[PDB]
RNA sequence: AAUAAAUAAGUUUAAUACCUUUUGCAGCAUGGACCAGCGAUUAAAUGCCGGUAAUUAGCAAAGUUAAACUAACGAAAAAUA
RNA sequence: UAAGUCAGACGCAAAGCUACAAGGUUUCGCGUCAAAAGGAAAAAAGUCCGCCAGCGAGGCUAAGGUACAUAAA
RNA sequence: CCUAUGCAGCUUUAGGGCAGGUUAUUAUUCAAUAAACUACCUUUUUUCUGGGACGGACGCUCUUAUUAAAGAAACAAGAGUGAGCAAUGGUUUUUACUAAUUAUAAAAAAGAAAAGCUUAACUGCAAUACAAACAAUUAAAGCAGGGGCAUUGUCGGCAAUAAUGCAUUGAAGAAAUA
RNA sequence: CGUUCUUCAACCAACGGAAUAAAGCUACGCUAGGGAUAACAGGCUUAUUCGCUCACAGAGUUUUAUCGACGAGCGCGGUUGGCACCUC
């Protein structure tokens, strides 16, 4: 047992085993687990269901030319490609990088949490039905460069290696849902020329 | 001022169950703490082993004079003490070492492969060389 | 190769014993002249000599000899003359009928077996036969070689 | 090992020598991304920090507690995140009052689609 | 021979068949009596000099001896 | 043991010796010494730049006494899969081959049930039949013999073929050894266009003095093929054979006795030998004597007319030896295991058409099933159903109708499982 | 260690160079004042082990060199006649 | 892999030597460092939690914390 | 100060040599050989180690602590040994006996002593295992030959655990070649 | 003259034994290396050293005025030591 070297005796053991099963044939033929050993199933429980969600973002319509905005009295909460944003019409934000859809193109946003204006307040618990937010596709870009390096002293390790984030570019356009404070009403044309081309 | 003597492993090799083929060694003592029993042997110090196929047994006795006695024994496969079990197990001795073999692979030879015999004494092969060497059934009568 | 100053490859012994001379011979199989009549490269039907193979590739480059060996079952006789021969060869052979006949040549006569042409386009005399063999090889020979052998039918 | 464009391109607003000189540069350019990768993962710790402190302050003005806000969302379902609160405290101080009340003492009239079923 | 030390003398090109080489002069018909040489006792002692010795049985190269003058 | 590591087998002085010589032919020996499938395709995989058609011929070869090892059991994957590869090098150095070659490669291929590919056998064949068959003459008996059965066995008919051998190999008919005559009278009499050939009556004339010199199997084919080539007896072969077996009678294994007594019976020859034919049989019943001859053995006494007796009930122990082979029980002890008894090779499906042949044979033996408790042909039946029961699929309405009509011959219509 | 991450631009927080050598170095252990140029497993023969092909190789030009191969136990019977 | 390595360190737990001393020395069981960034204890190789492919102003926790410094009763 | 594939100079009754002089022996009309004295040339003068030197040690067995599997180190501790026996080996019979070893709870179908006969303290081989880096070291069923005591069992030295030394070189007996 | 078998011997006790054999001085010294290893200083340890408390035996002889002990515990880093952690 002192020595070092691997032992041999599983294989030793394993060799004896084998002749004898090869040449003497065994008395029992049946064994009771595996004749009344069950069908396979997935699981001994009822599978939790989930729990459903508003659409995140859906295309409605292009934008046909150049257009003007104004400020509104509203504002109201949506959360959007993993984070949430507090949002009033004529606001820029930045996001993650969305797939399927284009510059120039108005997109629904239905997740809402929160609707405010000067006299009221709409809570969602967690979300409110029949509210959404219109906003137009400006941009798809790469972000800055992030240089990411690192080193280890006196262990001769050093890497490098730059990347470019991958964004998209909002503006929002308007916020439905809740209806201004008296004398708020913006009594005027305020957005774009939609050309709708999705009907379900 | 130190120094160690090269260490000896006394001690027993299977338990109760365990399955050998003749020739093993069971135990390795220094006195006869174990006494042979059912096929098995004993050699000149005291080590005991099989001399059949089958599995350990462990038993104690209590003598005439009062000491208790242990003893090794090895149990034939089905329980089969009749005179007939020995070219059973011949039988067995030969298939073990075609498993061996089966199993380790090709590339491991188990026999020599000279450019040359052997020579032969007194029927059997012999490891010793002849003072001359030559090639065998080459040469006729005077 | 050195391995720190045990310098155990030289505590073993040393054996002086000398490999018999005709491990210098080329080994030819009785199977394999019998595969080369098969397919039609020797001619069995006239006595067959080291020339003969030569030309027909069952040797590849003699020095000082051919030695016969292994045992085959045949049904035709064949009349072969080589310088070597075990037992079971000549048994395989005169089963069927023929006949192993091993002959002695030398350095120069042996030459003049294998090429005789390298003489006679130089207009040379081709090369004289043994007159006999030193006593030492008795049993191993059977009869002179003649530089131009003399062919028979089978 | 970074090139003399790449060196002088990181370090155009070092100090001294360190701008012009390759030796000196190159050390101060390996050192400085350093510390931009312990910066970039320290600035999600600190501006948490900063939302919590702004939202505490707010609820203390009415009486209440930051710990005791995070137990009362929960209970009314209400998924908004620390971003989101520190911005209504200082921004929209009334929205945030009507969060406070609901989740005190839950006086908030329940709005349907029907509203005449 | 033990695996690790076989593997090395076949990788330098050990690839002797016989305890000893054959004799071309025991070749009946081939005995050159210019080429006469009476056998010799093989040596069995390893050349250990550190200085003009195997290289195989040494663990350096030691400096060579001065000259009697 | 002391010259190689722990676990290592020893060596075996037949095989050193074998291995350790001053002459040449290594890998000859390698392959023919190999015991496994798996052995000898390291060795084919490790000489591959080496391998001749010598060596390809000797590999096909081998797989014939590495099947024969493997018995009780159908071919292995190893074994199909080394196959495989072999079947391409034949293809390579298909041009290369001798008659004797050629020889062993159709027999070792035609021994693991392979059939060659029709483009390359025809090559091979052609090899064989070129030059009008006067390569033929060069070779010895065996291969004359391999290359009869061999082709024979892959189902190569070409009338161009088999006419060309025949008329080559006619002349030395008379000095070939008796095995190899039955061989070839084996041939003749599976292929119907050499039935009334001179090359037929040649071969039954050449074998009449050689008749003491056949083997007991062999001698058991002969009289069968004779049965069917010459039921005129104008040769004179069955005469001879059958006064052969009447004096050996006792001095042959099993299954050549049965075959043997079996065709007698269809001859129309039975004579009072009935109590001499039994004790054998009772005698070796569990071993030398598996489903197909055990079959054979109820035709020929059932024919012969033997009627079960008190002291050797001869039926009833079929009828356990027919259930024990069904049903593949097998046996630890000793004595079995020393004997090899054939019940214990383990599980083997046979044909339900062996089936159904047994249960008409059993039910035409005129003895009860069903109605008592202990009856002769209750454990054959009784395994039949079980048998059954696991492949229903195979039964269709003509099966169910053959066995419905055994079953209610001995007694069995109830509808109910058999009391065993 | 003279920078980094942010910012309402007022400031706030994080943060002891590199190499070599070490059980362990911000090291009060070793080397470099800075810039440009020069500066370190290369070639031949032989052997071993993988990969990719040719399907023996070189001369010569119907004949020669080099290599490789060359007996191991002739063991199968699948005929519903 | 016919490669590198044959200078090791400490914590908890045992024994020999020392003085039931040493950040001592010799063996032995587990872990960590060596070759391991991040969080807690003041700085913190070896203790406690825990193993870094990259970016983000999303969320839940471990060890440890919850009048100021300093996030949370 | 210690560590080197170390270097150099000097010293001597450390090893080897003769190549100048002296001396000895022999030979030819300034020569040849050398276990001497002087001069000169060349070579050697371990490691471990609580730094090195000084002292001590280096092979192989038994026992103690690190528990009741094995294994496990220190210039840790306590004791042996570099053999003996022609019977103190092998094997049968008897019984008022059941010890001893350097140390030790071995052993009753076993030993010791007494009485008788003997040389297996053999020739040629050997499955399978213990251990082990390797070299070697340890146990051993079984087969053939010639023997011993019994009369169908045992004997390939000794209760067991120490009494040892590779290769090379040299020597002896026999046999085969040349 | 060479080979095989049966065997033994010498130095290998520095006992895996080989370059056949085989001792010293250097403070006149030289080169390559190490804080992997000593001498001075720092560090860790506190046996020893030193101090205090308990102990009140014994001397003084009414007084624990003064002197002072067996034994135990704790502290100090200034005495003699141990280790080899930093610098060759
Ligand atoms: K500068
Ligand atoms: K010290
Ligand atoms: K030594
Ligand atoms: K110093
Ligand atoms: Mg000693
Ligand atoms: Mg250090
Ligand atoms: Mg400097
Ligand atoms: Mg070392
Ligand atoms: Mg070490
Ligand atoms: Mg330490
Ligand atoms: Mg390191
Ligand atoms: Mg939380
Ligand atoms: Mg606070
Ligand atoms: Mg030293
Ligand atoms: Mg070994
Ligand atoms: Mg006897
Ligand atoms: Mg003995
Ligand atoms: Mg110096
Ligand atoms: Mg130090
Ligand atoms: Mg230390």
């Amino acid at each position: 047992v002192r020595t070092k070297l691997p032992s041999k005796r599983p294989f030793l053991q394993t060799a004896s085993h084998l002749a004898v099963n090869s040449l003497v044939p065994s008395v029992r033929t049946n064994r009771w687990a595996d004749l009344i050993k069950g069908p396979a199933v997935r699981s001994c429980i009822p599978e939790i269901p989930e729990v459903p969600k508003p659409s995140e973002y859906t295309t409605i319509g292009t934008i046909e030319g150049p257009y003007t905005l104004n400020l509104e009295r509203v504002f109201g909460v949506v959360e959007l490609a993993g984070s949430q944003y507090k949002v009033t019409p004529d606001d820029v934000i930045f996001t993650n990088l969305l797939h399927g859809i284009e510059v120039n193109e108005v997109v629904m946003l239905e997740r809402v949490m929160l609707l405010g204006s000067r006299s009221n307040t709409i809570i969602g618990r967690p979300y409110i039905p029949g509210a959404c937010v219109l906003a137009a596709v400006e941009e798809h870009f790469l972000d800055g460069t992030v240089h990411v390096f690192k080193r280890k002293k006196r262990k001769r390790y050093r890497r490098y290696k730059p990347t470019r984030p991958m964004m998209t570019t909002l503006r929002i356009l308007k916020v439905l849902g809740i209806d201004p404070a008296p004398g708020d009403e913006l009594g005027i044309p305020s957005g774009p020329v939609i050309k709708i081309t999705n009907t379900e | 001022q130190g120094g160690k003597s090269h260490a000896k492993n006394w001690g027993p090799k299977f338990g109760d169950g365990e399955i050998v083929f003749p020739g093993m060694i069971i135990m390795r003592q220094k006195q006869g703490i174990y006494s042979p029993g059912y096929n098995v042997g004993r050699g000149r110090d005291y080590t005991i082993f099989a001399k059949t196929v089958g599995y350990v047994e462990y038993s104690k006795l209590k003598t005439e004079r009062g000491k208790t006695r242990r003893y090794i024994h090895v149990v034939p496969i089905n329980d089969d003490w009749s005179p007939e079990y020995q070219k059973l197990a011949d039988e067995l001795v030969v298939r073990r070492a075609e498993v061996k073999r089966q199993i380790l692979g090709h590339h491991v030879h188990t026999e020599p492969a000279f450019h040359f015999s052997l020579p032969q004494r007194n029927g059997n092969m012999s490891w010793l060389l002849n003072s001359v060497h030559k090639f065998p059934g080459t040469t006729t009568l005077a | 190769l050195y391995d720190g100053g045990q310098l155990g490859l030289v505590k073993f012994p040393v054996t002086r014993q000398i490999p018999s001379y005709e491990v210098l011979y080329n080994q030819l199989g009785v199977s394999k002249l019998v595969e080369f009549i098969q397919l039609g490269l020797l001619d069995h039907t006239k006595t067959i000599t080291m020339k003969e193979l030569l030309n027909a590739g069952c040797v590849s480059s003699l020095k000082y000899g051919v030695l016969l060996y292994g045992n085959v079952s045949l049904s035709f006789p064949i009349n072969i003359e080589v310088t070597a021969c075990d037992d079971r060869a000549r048994r395989s052979i005169e089963a069927a009928g023929g006949k192993v006949t091993r002959v002695y040549y030398t350095k120069d006569g042996l030459e003049g077996l294998l090429f005789p042409k390298r003489f006679t386009d130089k207009n040379l005399p081709l090369p004289r036969p043994a007159v006999a063999w030193h006593p030492k090889f008795d049993g191993k020979f059977d009869a002179v070689g003649q530089i131009p052998p003399v062919y028979e039918a089978v | 090992t970074f090139s003399r464009e790449q060196v002088f391109t990181f370090a155009k607003n070092f100090t001294g020598r360190a701008r012009n000189v390759y030796k000196v540069a190159l050390r101060r350019v390996e050192r400085g991304l350093q510390h931009s990768y312990v910066g970039r993962k320290e600035k999600k710790r600190t501006i948490r920090s900063l939302w919590i402190q702004r939202i505490n302050a707010g609820c203390r003005e009415h009486g209440f507690a930051y710990s005791a806000l995070i137990n009362g969302l929960n209970q009314e379902n209400i998924q908004l995140n620390r971003k989101v609160l520190s911005e209504l405290a200082m921004h929209e101080p009334d929205s945030f009052k009507a969060v406070l009340d609901q989740v005190r003492f839950m006086k908030g009239q329940e709005i349907y689609a029907n509203v005449e079923p | 021979l033990h695996k690790a030390y076989a593997k090395k003398l076949l990788k330098l090109g050990f690839k002797r068949r016989f305890w000893t080489d054959p004799d071309p002069q025991m070749v009946p018909g081939f005995f050159d009596p210019s080429k006469y040489k009476p056998r010799e006792r093989l040596n069995g002692k390893p050349n250990l000099r550190p200085d003009i010795g195997c290289p195989a049985l040494r663990q350096s190269q030691r400096p060579l001896k001065k000259l009697p003058r | 043991g002391t010259i190689f590591n722990t676990g290592v087998p020893g060596p075996r002085p037949e095989v050193a010796q074998k291995l350790s010589t001053e002459y040449q032919g290594h890998i000859l020996r390698m392959i023919s010494l190999a015991e496994s499938a798996s052995e000898l395709d390291e060795v084919l995989w490790s000489s591959k730049k080496h391998l001749r058609p010598v060596h390809i011929a000797r590999s096909c070869l081998k797989l014939e006494y590495l099947r024969t090892k493997e018995k009780g059991r159908e071919v292995s994957e190893p074994i199909k899969n080394l196959a495989s590869e072999l079947e391409n090098y034949v293809e390579l150095y298909s041009t290369k081959f001798t008659i004797g070659q050629v020889s062993q490669l159709v027999r070792g291929l035609s021994s693991i049930r392979r059939n060659i590919q029709p483009d390359l056998l025809l090559k091979l064949a052609a090899v064989v039949v070129a030059d009008d068959g006067r390569q033929v003459q060069l070779a010895n008996e065996m291969d004359c013999r391999d290359l009869f059965f061999g082709f024979f066995s892959q189902g190569f008919d070409n009338e161009l073929f088999w006419k060309r051998l025949s008329e080559s190999v006619l002349p030395r008919l008379p000095y070939f050894n008796a095995d190899v005559v039955s061989t070839v009278l084996r041939v003749v009499s599976g292929l119907r266009f050499l039935h009334n050939t001179e090359f037929a009556h040649a071969t039954m004339t050449a074998l009449v003095p050689k008749v003491g010199d056949l083997s007991p199997a062999r001698l058991a084919d002969a009289f069968f093929s004779a049965s069917l080539l010459d039921p005129t007896d104008v040769s004179g072969l069955n005469a001879k054979l059958e006064e052969r077996f009447l004096r050996e009678f006792t001095s042959f294994p099993i299954k050549d006795t049965v075959t043997m007594f079996q065709t007698v019976t269809v001859r129309r020859h039975s004579t009072p030998e009935l109590a001499a034919q039994v004790a054998p049989l009772v005698a070796a019943q569990a071993h030398q004597l598996p489903v197909r001859h055990l079959r054979r053995a109820l035709e020929g006494m059932v024919t012969a007319g033997w009627k079960d007796t008190a002291e050797i009930p001869l039926y009833a122990i079929l009828a356990k030896q027919a259930a024990r082979l069904v049903l593949g029980k097998q046996s630890a002890a000793t004595s079995a295991i020393l004997g090899k008894h054939v019940d214990n090779q383990g599980y083997q499906r046979t044909p339900v058409q062996l089936l159904r042949q047994l249960a008409r044979i059993f039910a035409n033996t005129g003895l009860k099933a069903g109605p008592g408790a202990n009856q002769p042909l209750a454990p054959y039946f009784a395994a039949l159903q079980r048998e059954l029961e696991g492949r229903l699929a195979e039964l269709d309405e003509q099966v169910t109708d053959d066995f419905a009509e055994s079953f209610k011959k001995v007694g069995i219509a109830e509808g109910a499982r058999v009391q065993i």
